[PDB]
């Protein structure tokens, strides 16, 4: 005979934004798609001292 | 005898700049 | 509305 | 490096705090290799919290 042994699938990682060391490069927030944030660019007036 | 306004209209807040305030309070730190 | 236009927190930011 | 960055507009104080107070200011990534250099030269500096 042949003796075809035990198989084996893979266990690959998974990996999270919010786990990782980029998340505190962000302010990650899942939010509804909207238009009005779309249709128009912010404006920020911003203090100098 | 025609019907004309009683006195001026008063304008109006539409409902749109609600979602626009609380979507630029989104990107701000809390809402709370 | 002055927590939802004008918004949270008076220091820092406003809105305008 | 770490000095040369400016702040931003919108930043949280109370995110990505660690353990007895302090206060992470940004984050640096590199490839495998580098992290191994950086790590196998600087272990005065690195700790785990």
């Amino acid at each position: 005979f042949e003796a075809i042994f035990g198989t084996f699938c893979n266990r690959l990682e998974w990996v999270y934004f919010l786990t990782s060391g980029l998340a505190a490069a962000a302010h990650a927030i899942k939010f509804h798609d909207l238009n009005k944030l779309t249709t128009g660019k912010m404006l920020f007036h911003v203090q100098v001292p | 005898t025609v019907s004309a306004p009683a006195t001026y209209g008063n304008f109006v807040l539409s409902p749109e700049n609600a979602v626009t305030a609380i979507s630029y309070h989104s990107i701000l730190a809390d809402f709370n | 509305a002055l927590r939802i236009y004008y918004g949270d927190d008076p220091e820092r930011y406003n809105i305008h | 490096l770490a000095e040369a960055a400016t702040d931003s507009i919108l930043d949280n104080p109370t995110t990505y705090t660690t353990s007895s107070g302090a206060k992470i200011s940004g984050v640096m990534v590199s490839t495998a290799n580098v992290m191994q250099i950086i790590m196998s030269l600087l272990s005065s500096h690195i700790t785990k919290e």
